[PDB]
């Protein structure tokens, strides 16, 4: 459900 | 003593920081210009501002020993209760007690509380919030200080939804450790006195304003006209 702020972190 | 490892801990968060935050401010010119007229004038610039803002408060927490150890989901719970907080405290740089304002080398670029009000954010916010950046600019941190506070304050154990608490609140702990042994063997009297207890007050007003941002941000977001002018980023971390 987060996919900018996962992606980010990645 | 100040141990190695603690010593380890401070280069780390001072390079964290001095990559992801830049004196300079030169990123602003990409920001969609700023309006001082107009209702929500200021909007547009300053959303993006904070998005940028985000971006840069997601690459210091990466940065932070022992934040990669965590879940995901537990990352990105931490940064989503975090981000405003620590974007309030990364503030203090550019927040002058000259004027009362955020002061980025530019007129354009320095915010008043008018400029925050024509962005959709009350007093009720505003006035504490400053009453913050007043608070933290006396308090003189150390550049250390500093960073060890932001890195701090993103792993707290008791935001709400954290799975591993434990390991959570043990690499807080590791950090306020390092904070507390700093100030007595770096910090002289006077500035030391009752520092730690000060700053530990400052994560306290932090998680005020976090609420009342949350309440006004839910304001602002409820009618699509303004959630339209945000970025999608600031959409997602703030809801
Ligand atoms: C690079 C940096 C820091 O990251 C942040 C800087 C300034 C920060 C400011 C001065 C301007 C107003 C700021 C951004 C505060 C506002 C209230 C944050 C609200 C975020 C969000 O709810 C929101 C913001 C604007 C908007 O139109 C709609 C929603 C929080 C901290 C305030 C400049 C400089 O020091």
């Amino acid at each position: 459900n987060h996919p900018m702020l996962m992606n980010l972190l990645k | 003593k100040l141990s190695e490892e603690q010593q380890h801990i401070i280069a780390i968060l001072l390079d964290a920081h001095h990559k992801t935050y830049d004196p300079t401010y030169a990123d602003f010119r990409d920001f969609r210009p700023p309006v001082r007229m107009s209702p929500l004038s200021m909007l547009p610039h300053l959303a993006d501002l904070v998005s940028y803002s985000i971006q840069k408060v997601i690459g210091f927490a990466k940065m932070i020993p022992g934040f990669r150890d965590l879940t995901s989901d537990d990352q990105i719970v931490l940064l989503k209760s975090s981000a405003i907080e620590v974007i309030m405290l990364r503030s203090n740089q550019s927040f002058t007690m000259d004027d009362m304002s955020w002061d980025c080398g530019s007129q354009d670029y320095k915010y008043d509380v008018t400029d925050v009000s024509k962005a959709g954010h009350t007093l009720e916010l505003i006035e504490p919030l400053i009453k913050f950046q007043v608070g933290l600019k006396k308090l003189n941190l150390h550049e250390e200080e500093h960073v060890l506070l932001m890195a701090i304050c993103i792993v707290s154990p008791d935001r709400p939804g954290v799975q591993d608490a434990k390991l959570v609140e043990a690499i807080q702990d590791r950090l306020s450790n390092t904070l507390q042994t700093y100030i007595r063997c770096r910090h002289p009297p006077p500035g030391s006195h009752q520092l730690y207890a000060k700053m530990i007050q400052k994560l306290a007003d932090l998680r005020s304003l976090n609420e009342e941002h949350s309440k006004q941000y839910r304001s602002l977001s409820f009618q699509p006209e303004n959630s339209m002018k945000l970025t999608p980023l600031v959409l997602e971390v703030f809801g």
